[PDB]
């Protein structure tokens, strides 16, 4: 996910992940695919590898 | 938590950016119309202009009225917004003094040379220590050439244009191969190599070098070209870029300095270096913990890998046990493949005995049992053995050609010939031990002083490191007690596991009973056990 | 053949600090302990030249080899350490500290007399011979107050010194014979070089940044 | 991969070959343990440092979870590293001299 | 009987109860005798404090095939219900039970010719996602996800329309001056360096360059000018790294490009997306989808979390 | 509670390769601070008054407990000093050379050995003899066939504080490499200072006398576990 | 016929909130609920009143009241917050919709009812409470068996 401006940073609850919006903006999807790894495998798996 | 404590979390963790997202006209009018209401009429200003602005006639109206060409519009589209940083100034910290020092790490793994030319050269090593200082320096300024001493840099230059024109071309062959597309980063190839590009041994961390950018990534950083076959990589990561694109722009010139240098088989970018000239040390607080590297597919094993990269073990779990804490180890891997050949023999004896006529005939030195037989083919396993139990069974195919039958004969016909007398005198022979169980035992004695002696080294070894502060167990491996979590856990406790509910105790299956049927047929009666002692204990009081 | 082949001489000569150590005390750390460490890592250096071509910072790193350490760590690690110290003293005294190392000691530590007193306990506290640091911490982004053993250097957990001192017993017992705590103090009162620290960490701060980013409003 | 990097510096196992019997006899080779094995497989993790001077044949070592392995001849002094997880294949008659060294010598 | 005894798990127990209860004896018969008194041995595994432990052991029988002749050995093995052995001395590799399993490939003997002919026989693994793996800030927190970005998530923008080490720093003597960093930051100056340069008179030249032989001599064609010498040919040469031009891009990083933007009447920005790269020639861009939200309406997430298919992003109360 | 106690020789022209000077400061400073020290913490714990070997073998506990180091280096300065004799060296005679040939070869054998040994310590350390008369505590720690010959004497380096003690060992003589020792008379020449306590200062006797205790204890352990057999036979 | 396992059905109620009430049901045909009001009110429908102290049948099951406030998320709630005929036994599809619809990874052999289900159903409830969370259908096919 990814938002510029016009969305409030802090959430409506405290353990929430609901956003308010003041002002009209577009949200955005960033395309990727997306993994699930263990403790073992982020041991190597890093970061740009 | 208010808006501001908020955002500050949110730059220093997750990483947002507020960027320009450049929108369509038809996209503007949406964001600045939907805030007023619906079907109502737009009273706001730029409400009124973006509702305008839907026309081409009126943005081609509008261009001319401000007086701006074409192409100055579509460059006003992609104008970056927010507050602008002021422009950086370069403060040289004083005079620069420097002097080329051929490589420490020159010649490559494989590449011989003679040995006086490579001493000469890292001869040049030792100079290095003396200071000069900076203040007088221009007082010292010679402005006459043709009196500098660099013979040791020369011999270095001269070796090196050999090797150039020596591995050029295996250099270009091995990155068409393990490479597949071109990447800022990789070994410039085709068209884009000239003539004239220093390689990467050339190279030294530790040495001040000008180039110009030649590429920006955001999640991994800037790339500088350094005039070699190799680009450069400065570290910068994604939510830097905010502030850093206003002073660091494709086509500027910059001075950078090595500060490592990486083997471009297993490492991505091979030379990362550091900003002198637009220094922005001041902007960087997202870095890199270790360098990337490839996972290719030629390595299999993930230990190689971490140990030629560099980083952590491989996470285990962490075992409760003491390794001083703990019995020592008495069994031997021969034992097992000497007890088998030695029931082998005795069994091939006592079979040649039962039946001598098949043992007549033949010489006892030398007996071709089976011609037949295969080293691939010794270890067969066939679980249809069904005899008294559904249960798997493997076959063993021994050969004849080591069995020591020779002093097994000897023994058995000297064994033979004293049991039967004495079975004739009244008494009965037990048999004590044989040599191969001698041998055996011997084994065993052997590795378990070979045990001995490590848990004895262990003893000292624990001691002196916890003494001068040195870790015990290998750091990395054993960090995580039970981190890695959420396994089923058998434990009741951990609820994982059903406990009593209203006195729930009942267990789902793990029938005893099918245990019970077992013992209950053969010896069904609920009698008391009157003697209960184990094997050991058993041969103790036999032998007593 | 040999790399590092140097006793790199201090910035200052071997009498500047006589009010406070000897000039023969001097001597013989730097000519001869010293000198003779650089000789044996010739030595050892000669020998593999896989590890000639590594950087020192590397060097020691790879030697280190995790707990497991090389037959030449040790001596890599004392030249670099030895050097470390000179440059960590400087001639005339030191007071207090300056603009930046000040205000991290200050935002770190509490205070300077709070710092001091820790850096004494913990010099006092160690048993044997090693060193004392004063290191910046990477991953934590901030001062701290390690010990080490007879040669091992905060290099091998990647932490930045600034300060050192040597706890060998080679380096006192000419002139403080046993009375290490006045040797300390001595280093602290009249030996401290706050200038080479702040430009230590000045050339840290290239590495590690000690500040809060810009936050635009939006 | 035209591999420059050897398992014998890969892996800290260091290896002399060819060793001269003056430097044996400094350091102590014949005032040593024993140890025999024919054709086996010693899975083994150290706990120590071990200084192995082979006699016989000839011993392949083969790291966990590796699939390239190392050959010492009868003639080579091994040094087996701390936290070693190998498995020793065997092949023929095997004898050494080993001696298990803690930290320092 | 053996010396030396290893501390096994295996507790093997003989219990000899009587065959019928006391006080009530059983019928005799005339062909065979009762048996008083009977023994029995029993194997029970050692169990554990904390939780009851069973005997979970594996009968099999193994024959020695040599000269055509046929033995009869049955093996008990007391295998644990975890395979995973918390050392490798006290590995259970050291067996063959069953020959079903295959895929243990990596039992391959590399003395044979299976091993090298499987290097060829199995290709290059491409199984694997082929892309650079991107790792979550926002996720460092919480249980650390990846997005694994690929040449289906960027794509390329093709119209879009000396050099070289100079030396190393050699040591210096006053160490006390800041000549170590070559260059100060005009932000972090104010903090390990006094205001020395502002109250004085800062010199009008930024850039000097000595260089020094082997023999200890500096040596420069101008007194304090700006000549680099390189070091392939050593021969003096200006470096004119400014040489009097700007370098500008109209497209910038990180900014997120709508379509129908018509940056050029040839090629149009798609994908929607933003840009990551930015070459001399070339842009890439990270493909990416806007999603329209009125006011008052409620995003499920934070920054940058991983939004699977088919997961509640915008919730729109209306009418 | 334990107290200095004088060095057997004069300890004053006692030798004159060793000054009076470096007598005082190493024992008289250095010894009498890590007595001093120990009598400090143990008053009043449990270990008022064990004996201070015992109380070493308590403390060592792989953790080191706090006490240990002044313990073990009280303990290891006072055999030093009566390993050394007033005039002295020689080459051992008696029963000590038997086993010193057995299990090195020559006295020149372990001569080279104990001298190498010392040098190659890195740091704050000390240097034994001993006798290997050890039995663990876990397993099978029994020996099988076991014979004579399977004690022997071994050369060990010990890092700063450490005594061959905490492993069972059983000491005979020791150098302190320590650094308190040596400098002020050979300002860093440690190899010399070895050779000279390895000449002139060695009273080989005195370990010999150690030695037979030794044998005696290592005996006494092995009537006690055949004590131990007949109980549970008979 | 329905399958066994939790629902999470949320009940229009009339004075503040929506009341999310979760119903587990089970092999023989059993139903325990889970009410939510406006404060947590964490309570269960199995006992004749209105109130069953959801707490008092948590820390009944055996589970440590420490380890019952670490296991579950959000433990400010949580701490601010002061049958095995039929119930238990889950059938082997219950189990597999338990854990599709749950998080919990429990293996297909166990098939009772363990605290573990308990304390997660409270917590996805009171998730769902803040917003974080998805009702369910009982007409789709999904839901229902076929015997
Ligand atoms: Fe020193």
């Amino acid at each position: 996910m990814h938002w510029s401006t016009d969305v409030y940073h802090a959430p409506e609850f405290t353990y929430g992940n609901v956003h308010l919006l003041p002002k009209t903006s577009h949200l955005w999807i960033l395309l990727g695919r997306p993994c699930r790894s263990s403790l073992v495998y982020l041991s190597i798996h890093k970061d740009q590898d | 938590e208010s808006e501001e404590e908020a955002r500050r979390k949110n730059w220093v963790d997750r990483g947002w950016a507020p960027w320009e997202e450049i929108l369509s006209p038809e996209a503007n009018f949406a964001r600045k119309s939907l805030n007023e209401g619906e079907e109502v009429a737009l009273q706001s200003p730029e409400a009124i202009e973006a509702f305008k602005m839907l026309s081409p006639n009126y943005r081609k109206k509008k261009i001319s009225d401000m007086g701006i060409t074409e192409d100055e519009y579509y460059a006003k589209q992609f104008e970056i917004k927010g507050e602008i940083p002021e422009p950086l100034s370069t403060m040289w910290a004083g005079p620069l003094v420097v002097r080329h020092v051929p490589p420490r790490d020159w010649p490559p793994r494989g590449w011989e040379v003679d040995k006086k030319e490579l001493e000469f050269i890292r001869e040049t090593h030792k100079l290095q220590s003396v200071r000069v200082d900076y203040d007088k320096v221009e007082e010292m300024v010679k402005m006459e050439t043709d009196d500098m001493g660099l013979d040791r840099y020369k011999m270095f230059l001269k070796q090196y244009n050999e090797w150039v024109a020596a591995n050029k071309d295996r250099l270009e062959k091995e990155s068409y191969k393990y490479d597949q597309d071109y990447y800022p980063g990789r070994r410039k190839r085709g068209k884009d190599y000239q003539d004239g590009m220093y390689e990467l041994p050339f190279y030294y961390p530790g040495q001040i070098c000008a180039g110009k950018v030649t590429a920006i990534h955001l999640y991994q950083g800037a790339f500088v070209d350094i005039g070699g076959v190799h680009d450069g990589w400065v570290p910068i990561k994604r939510n830097d870029w905010y502030w850093i694109r206003h002073h660091i722009k494709v086509g500027m010139h910059v001075i950078v300095e090595i500060l490592a240098k990486r083997d471009p088989y297993r490492f991505r970018f091979p030379i990362e270096m550091r900003f002198i000239d637009p220094n922005i040390d001041h902007l960087i607080f997202n870095r890199f913990d270790f360098a990337p590297i490839f996972h290719r597919d030629e390595d299999t094993n993930l230990d190689e890998l971490r140990r030629d990269c560099g980083r952590q073990p491989l996470p285990r779990k962490d075992p409760g046990v003491k390794v001083e804490e703990e019995p020592l180890l008495s069994n031997h891997p021969y034992v097992d493949k000497l007890w088998q050949i030695h029931n082998a023999e005795q069994m091939i004896l006592d079979d040649m005995e039962a039946n001598p006529v098949k043992y007549k005939g033949k010489n006892l030195t030398e007996l071709t049992d089976d011609e037949d037989f295969d080293e691939e083919n010794r270890i067969e396993y066939s679980k249809a053995y069904y005899k008294k139990a559904l249960l798997p069974k493997m076959i063993t195919k021994v050969s004849v050609k080591e069995l020591d039958l020779e002093a097994a004969f000897a023994e058995r016909q000297h064994h033979n010939k004293l049991r039967m007398e004495a079975q004739e005198r009244g008494e009965v022979y037990k048999i004590p031990k044989l040599r191969r169980n001698i041998e055996m035992d011997e084994y065993d004695f052997i590795h378990w002083r070979r045990s001995l002696e490590e848990r004895e080294a262990m003893l000292r070894d624990i001691s002196c490191r916890r003494a001068l502060g040195l870790p015990l167990e290998e750091p990395g491996r054993y960090v995580d007690p039970s981190a890695f979590g959420k396994d089923q856990y058998d434990p009741d406790s951990p609820l994982y596991r059903y406990d009593y509910w209203g006195e729930p105790k009942n267990s789902e299956k793990s029938k005893q009973e099918r245990m019970t049927d077992v013992h209950n047929k053969s010896i069904v009666g609920k009698g008391t056990v009157w003697y209960e002692m184990a094997y050991e204990d058993a041969v103790k009081e036999r032998m007593q | 053949v040999f790399a590092y082949y140097g006793l790199k001489t201090p910035p200052y000569k071997l009498d500047a600090l006589e009010p406070y150590m000897s000039q023969k005390m001097l001597e013989v750390h730097w000519g001869e302990h010293h000198r003779s460490y650089v000789e044996a890592l010739n030595k050892q250096l000669e020998k593999n030249d896989i590890l000639y071509g590594c950087t020192m910072e590397e060097l020691i790193k790879v030697t280190y080899n995790n707990g497991n350490p090389l037959p030449e760590f040790s001596d890599a690690a004392q030249v670099w350490n030895h050097d470390f110290f000179w440059e960590s003293m400087q001639p005339g005294g030191g007071d207090m500290p300056k603009l930046g190392l000040l205000q991290q000691i200050e935002k770190d530590f509490g205070s300077f007399t709070n710092f001091r007193e820790k850096f004494t306990e913990a010099a006092l506290a160690l048993f044997g011979s090693g060193w004392i640091w004063l290191v910046l911490k990477r991953e934590e982004k901030r001062l701290a107050i390690v010990k080490t053993s007879n040669a091992v250097n905060p290099l091998v957990w990647n932490d930045i010194p600034l300060i050192g001192l040597d706890l060998w017993e080679h380096a006192y017992y000419l002139d403080y014979k046993n009375d290490k705590a006045k040797y300390v103090n001595v280093f602290m009162n009249h030996l401290v070089s706050w200038d080479a620290a702040l430009g230590r960490m000045a050339r840290a701060q290239a590495f590690v940044n000690l500040g809060e980013p810009k936050i635009p409003v939006a | 991969m035209r591999t420059e990097k050897p398992l014998e510096e890969l892996y800290n196992v260091r290896v002399e070959r060819n060793v001269t019997k003056d430097r044996l006899m400094e350091l102590g080779v014949p005032r040593w343990s024993m140890w025999k094995t024919g054709k086996c497989k010693l899975p083994w993790d150290w706990h120590v440092d071990q200084l192995v001077y082979i006699e016989e044949g000839e011993v392949r070592v083969v790291p966990e979870g590796s699939q390239r392995f190392m050959q010492f001849v009868a003639g080579d002094l091994v040094r087996y590293p701390k936290w070693f997880e190998a498995d020793l294949y065997f092949n023929d008659f095997y004898q050494e001299r080993y001696s298990f060294r803690a930290y320092g010598d | 009987p053996d010396p030396l005894q290893e501390r096994d798990n295996v507790q093997l127990r003989i219990v000899n109860y009587i065959l019928y209860g006391n006080g009530k004896p059983i019928r005799g018969i005339s062909d065979t005798s009762i048996q008083l008194v009977r023994t029995c041995l029993v194997l029970n595994w050692n169990q554990d404090k904390k939780s009851s432990s069973c005997e979970e052991a594996r009968a099999s029988f193994v024959e020695i095939r040599t000269n055509g002749l046929i033995r009869h050995f049955l093996r008990i093995n007391l295998v644990k219900s975890p395979i995973s052995y918390i050392g490798k001395r006290n590995d259970p590799s050291g067996s063959g039970l069953l020959s079903d399993n295959g895929s243990d490939c990596t039992n391959i003997n590399p003395f044979s010719s299976i091993y090298s002919y499987s290097k060829a026989k199995i290709q290059q693994s491409i199984n694997q996602p082929q892309g650079t793996i991107h790792t979550l800030l926002n996720r460092n927190k919480e249980c650390q996800s990846l997005i694994i970005l690929s040449a289906a998530n960027c794509s390329r923008m093709g119209p879009f329309k000396s050099l070289g080490p100079l030396g190393t720093s050699l040591p210096i003597e006053n160490f006390y001056s800041s000549y170590h960093l070559i260059t100060h930051n005009q932000i972090l100056v104010t903090n390990y360096l006094q205001l020395d340069n502002l109250k004085q008179t800062f010199q009008v030249i930024k850039f000097k360059y000595y260089l020094m032989d082997e023999n200890g001599k500096i040596f420069n064609p101008d007194p304090c000018r700006n000549i680099i010498l390189n070091p392939f040919n050593l021969n003096w040469y200006f470096l004119h790294h400014n040489y009097c031009e700007e370098t500008s891009k109209i497209i910038s990083l990180g900014q997120f490009i709508c379509e129908n933007v018509c940056i050029a009447k040839n090629g149009p920005p798609l994908k929607s997306g933003q840009v990551i790269l930015v070459q001399v020639d070339s842009i890439v861009i990270r493909s990416a989808k806007p999603y329209l939200a009125t006011p008052g309406a409620t995003v499920h997430g934070h920054y940058g979390e991983t939004l699977y298919e088919g997961d509640t992003l915008v919730t729109f109360i209306y009418e | 509670k334990f107290e200095l106690m004088p060095p057997p020789y004069p300890m004053n022209a006692l030798e004159p390769h060793m000054s009076h000077t470096t007598f005082e400061y190493h024992w008289g400073k250095h010894h009498r601070a890590y007595v001093d020290n120990l009598n400090k913490q143990i008053d009043g714990t449990e270990l008022d008054g064990m004996t201070l070997e015992d109380i070493i073998l308590i403390t060592y506990n792989g953790d080191l407990l706090p006490p240990f180091n002044n313990a073990a280096q009280a303990w290891n300065h006072q055999f030093f000093w009566e390993s050394m004799k007033p005039s002295g060296g020689g080459k051992p005679s008696g029963e000590l050379l038997q086993l010193i040939n057995r299990d090195f070869g020559s006295f020149e054998a372990f001569v080279k050995e104990f001298k190498a040994a010392a040098a190659t310590q890195f740091g704050s350390g000390w240097a034994w003899l001993a006798y290997k008369a050890n039995r663990l505590n876990v397993g099978n720690t029994s020996n099988p066939h076991p014979t004579d010959e399977d004690k022997k004497l071994v050369v060990v380096k010990t890092p700063n504080a450490v005594n061959p003690l905490v492993w069972d060992y059983s000491p005979l003589l020791t150098i302190d490499v320590w650094e308190h020792a040596y400098y002020l008379d050979f300002r860093n020449r440690r190899p010399d200072y070895i050779s000279i306590f390895m000449e002139k200062l060695v009273s080989w006797e005195a370990v010999s006398s150690r030695l037979e205790v030794a044998k005696a204890k290592a005996a006494e352990r092995e009537e006690e576990e055949e004590r131990k057999k007949r109980e549970k036979e008979e | 016929l329905q399958s066994p396992g939790i629902y999470y059905r949320s009940e229009l109620d009339h004075n503040g909130i929506s009341v999310y009430t979760g119903t587990i049901i089970s092999d023989w045909g059993g139903r325990s609920e889970l009410e939510i009001d406006r404060k947590a009110r964490i309570w269960a429908r199995v006992s004749r009143k209105q109130k069953i102290s959801i707490l008092v049948l948590s820390s009944a099951m055996g589970l440590n009241l420490r380890e019952i406030l670490e296991n579950v998320c959000y433990p400010e709630i949580f701490l601010s917050f002061l049958f095995f005929q039929q119930r238990c036994e889950l059938g082997r599809i219950g189990r597999r919709n338990m854990n599709r619809r749950l998080n919990l990874d429990i293996p297909q052999n166990n098939t009772f009812l363990l605290p573990r289900d308990i304390l997660a159903a409270a917590d996805h409830l009171i998730g769902l409470k803040f917003g974080m969370g998805a009702l369910d259908d009982m007409n789709h096919l999904k839901n229902k068996r076929i015997r």
